[PDB]
RNA sequence: GCCUGACAGAAAACUUCUUAAAGGGACACAUUUCAAAAGAAAAAGGAAGCAUUCAGCAAUAACAGGUCUGUGAUGCCCUUAGACAUCUUGGGCCGCACGCGCGCUACAAUGGAGUUACUAGAGAGUCCGAGAUUGAAAUAGUUAAGGAAAACUCAAAAGAACGUACAUGACAGGGAUAAAUGAUUGGAAUUAUUUGUUUUGAACGAGGAAUUCCUUGUAAUAUCGAGUCAUUAACUCGAGAUGAAUACGUCC
């Protein structure tokens, strides 16, 4: 889904 | 709604890493550390030209500025002992050579009150 | 919540629908579990806070962490993505069902088995989930995100794997003996 | 003109804090009594 | 390398500072001298050189193990296992002209004057 | 198998300390009074849930 | 017209005036917020009542003080504040007074400020109320 | 004057925000319920409704509580020219087999490390606080307007944003111990005053019995100013930055 500095969930 | 008048409306951290051959690379430029507090050199080696778009910008929002008044901007805290963290001054050769070096390329100049843009360096970043 | 999820779920039993904020007025919903109100001046003011606002503030605990609300709202924020991807209903459905299931009924004082009021049944169902989430994140590659998701998924329907459900059933089967 | 006063351009009063320990020795508790006083400036321009 | 055995998972700098005169710092240095890559991991005759060799190397004084050597030679020398031998020599020194700072080490004292008394509890 | 109960009135605070509230509750399935021993915050507005109706919890 | 937001020390001076549904916070369009998890809260006024009012209306409002977060309140307080006042001076007031309901019925802090303020730290503890640890042995 | 409404240099007025004087403003009055009454509780309004909140002064009487090592306040005793008066040089109150108290920092991924924009409040400045120029890797060394200060100096970090980095690994968390070398302050730094660079890379995996503080901008988290000061804060006195939970209760 989101894709920030923090984390990758897709 | 969104409109441009000057380099306030973007980003300043984007801006800056768009904005990165005049900017000869030194002798120190490996074997230095932005600062004193820090206890590891930069890691990307285009950090000066990062470095160098920055202290830019900084030229740019603030007119009357100096050196003195880079190195407190770019500071950090002393965590290497057991006392409590307290700000501390950063390197200054790595920042003033930028600007001496910003001199020469026409960007800043020198006025009585410290550093400050010039008419092409204004026009060079707006476009 | 954050633009991304609605407000048209329903509480399963009544004993916490006059005390949970979900939908009643429209100071409820709110677009972040970000609100500064003064909450704990008189009795029973807490209810008025979003129950999402309540949940992100228990996540600000063991002393290095104490007074950082963005931080702690980063972790629900990108949590309740996670819940929808594993449970593809509603996050705010998810929280206000695993509340009802994780709750406590009967606990002990000092041995007689007594019961537990609503609110009291609202706080500790909240204390109980995130001390998993923060246990099961400590010196682990796992971010506390997932950590967060995977409880209250797991402690949602009836999962006996979460700490809070563990806990839920620990004092009731205790309690059972202290009639 | 230019008027300072221990008791009209108004500039904002310095007032000087000194703090101090109660007891002439170490013993009995820490009690500090917060000694101050204003300085009022007031600027007469013609 | 260096006579000295390494993990082969982590990064080339990160990997280097198993050897006894080569730290964080000095590790990054030599990496970016010799042209590899920081980011490649540690899984090579170009680099037990310059630990060695470093003052032809594009190396400062002032980056240095050992700065003003005794007994001849300006040079560090000291990234090597000879970390270990180096420092005994220095220790022996002090005791031989019985100067105060050897003294307290003979008898495994705190040797920079701190206050002993409470702090310090290895129970002897 | 848990029956609701509505709280009437507050009797008082009891258990050495005041943690414990004494209350009479009411089951609205079918108007059987109850008193029960309470932990927590108690208004008579707000209902209660009981696993067990059948103790009557007077305390003596 | 001219208003103000206000919080622990961080103030929010407005300039209401026409326009064309610009807003600049110290010359940064509100849309560039420094802390960006703040970026749709400075923003509830602008859809609680919907952007048509804020269509012909422009906003400069600068802060001097507080924090990341007792600014970006005030910056809340100052665009709904500024939306009553325009609608008092010049439009009825029979307009102004549902405009008020609505903001007063969500938040009330949007439009009045926080009386909360830091205590004053005392002799013998840390905080307003903390003291020193007691040895009795 | 410069640029794609911003910026730079002189000007002319205004006081909402700034400052500071005076007055105004809440008295729980106004309603409801409970107690003939003092009064108690809810909600609305209000900037502000627990004495609105936090503070200074704070009685009768007493301790055989601490200070005669603060004084040219002093009684009595004692020493009084080979002195317990005074001054000079050096050493110590910093000494470690251990036990106790107040604290600082960590045991990390709600994290460390690398780059960027940031946001304060309250103090202090006469040879004193020190802008600007430069050489440098940093500590710091050479020349220096302004300021007896709303004028000039005096400046934020917790946090955030940026990366295919670090990935459960006593690891890059932790920075004790030391080995080298460079200066600052001082008549003088050895038993390192302080501190820079490289190397050395230890205990510490959330802590037993006990025990301390805390009810709202409070606890807690990290920081800044001042006291002390030729140089030295991990202490104390203050200030802002973010903002938990649990109670509106009883004598265990």
């Amino acid at each position: 889904v989101k894709v920030d500095n923090h984390i990758w969930i897709y | 709604m969104h409109h441009f008048s000057n380099i306030k409306d973007v980003v300043a951290i984007d801006f800056i890493k768009a904005y990165a051959g005049k900017l000869e690379i030194p002798e120190w430029v490996d074997t230095v550390k932005t600062g004193m507090c820090k206890e590891l050199a930069p890691l990307n080696p285009d950090w000066i030209y990062i470095r160098a778009a920055a202290i830019a910008r900084k030229v740019y929002l603030n007119n009357g500025i100096g050196v003195m008044a880079l190195r407190r901007a770019y500071g950090d805290q002393y965590n290497k002992h057991y006392n409590p963290s307290h700000r501390t001054l950063g390197s200054g050769k790595v920042n003033r050579y930028i600007l001496q070096q910003l001199e020469k390329m026409g960007i800043v100049a020198k006025i009585q009150s410290g550093r400050s843009l010039t008419k092409e360096g204004r026009k060079d970043m707006d476009k | 919540l954050f633009n991304k999820w609605s407000y048209d779920v329903t509480v399963s039993d009544i004993s916490l629908k006059e005390l949970l904020a979900i939908n009643s007025k429209l100071k409820y919903q709110v677009f972040l579990p970000h609100t500064a109100g003064r909450y704990q001046i008189k009795p029973f003011r807490k209810i008025q806070c979003p129950i999402v606002e309540r949940l992100v503030c228990c996540m600000m605990q063991h002393g290095k962490n104490s007074g950082k609300k963005l931080l702690a709202m980063r972790v629900v924020e990108e949590s309740f993505e996670i819940i929808h991807l594993l449970t593809e209903k509603n996050p705010i459905q998810v929280l206000v069902d695993a509340i009802i299931n994780a709750s406590p009924r009967e606990d002990s004082t000092r041995r007689q088995a007594v019961d537990v009021s609503p609110l009291r049944r609202i706080n500790q169902a909240l204390y109980l989930m995130t001390m998993g989430c923060r246990s099961a994140a400590f010196r682990n590659s796992k971010t506390l995100a997932e950590c967060l998701a995977d409880e209250i998924v797991n402690a949602s329907k009836s999962n006996t794997a979460s700490f809070a459900i563990k806990k839920k059933e620990d004092m009731e089967r205790v309690a059972k003996s202290n009639r | 003109i230019t008027i300072t006063s221990t008791k009209p351009v108004r500039i904002p009063t310095k007032t000087l804090r000194i703090t101090t320990r109660k007891t002439p020795c170490g013993e009995g508790s820490k009690t500090w009594d917060h000694y101050q006083m204003r300085i009022y400036k007031r600027v007469l321009s013609m | 390398v260096c006579n000295t055995n390494l993990d082969g998972r982590r990064k080339v700098p990160y990997a280097l500072t198993g050897i006894k005169g080569c730290g964080r710092r000095y590790a990054y240095l030599v990496c970016k001298r010799a042209g590899i890559d920081v980011n490649k991991r540690a899984g090579i005759e170009k680099i037990v050189d310059i630990l060695n060799n470093p003052l032809n190397y594009k190396i400062p004084v002032w980056f240095l193990n050992r700065q003003k050597d005794n007994k001849d030679g300006k040079d560090s020398q000291l990234i090597a296992n000879a970390v270990e031998t180096r420092l005994r020599e220095d220790i022996e020194a002090l005791k031989k002209m019985r100067a105060h700072r050897g003294l307290r080490h003979y008898w495994g004292l705190r040797v920079r004057g701190q206050h002993t008394k409470t702090t310090g509890r290895r129970g002897r | 198998p848990v029956i609701y109960a509505q709280v009437t009135e507050i009797l008082g605070r009891t258990g050495s300390r005041g943690g414990v509230l004494q209350v009479r509750c009411d089951i609205m399935g079918e108007n059987r009074q109850i008193l029960r021993n309470v932990k927590g915050p108690i208004r008579v507005g707000d209902i209660l849930t009981l696993l067990e109706a059948e103790r009557e919890a007077r305390r003596l | 017209v001219q208003v103000f937001g206000k919080k622990k020390t961080a103030i929010a001076v407005c300039l209401c005036k026409e326009g064309k549904g610009m807003i600049r916070v110290n010359g940064v369009p509100l849309d560039l917020i420094n802390p960006p998890v703040l970026r749709i809260k400075v923003f509830e006024p602008l859809f609680i009542v919907g952007k048509e009012n804020y269509a012909k209306l422009d906003l400069k409002i600068r802060v001097t003080g507080g924090g990341q977060v007792a600014q970006a309140y005030a910056i809340r307080q100052a665009i709904a504040k500024a939306l009553i006042a325009y609608n008092q001076k010049f439009v009825d007031e029979t307009t102004k007074n549902e405009l008020k309901a609505k903001f007063l019925e969500y938040d009330r802090t949007l439009l009045v400020a926080d009386p909360r303020r830091c205590e004053a730290k005392k002799f013998g503890g840390p905080g307003a109320r903390a003291k020193y640890q007691k040895s009795y042995r």
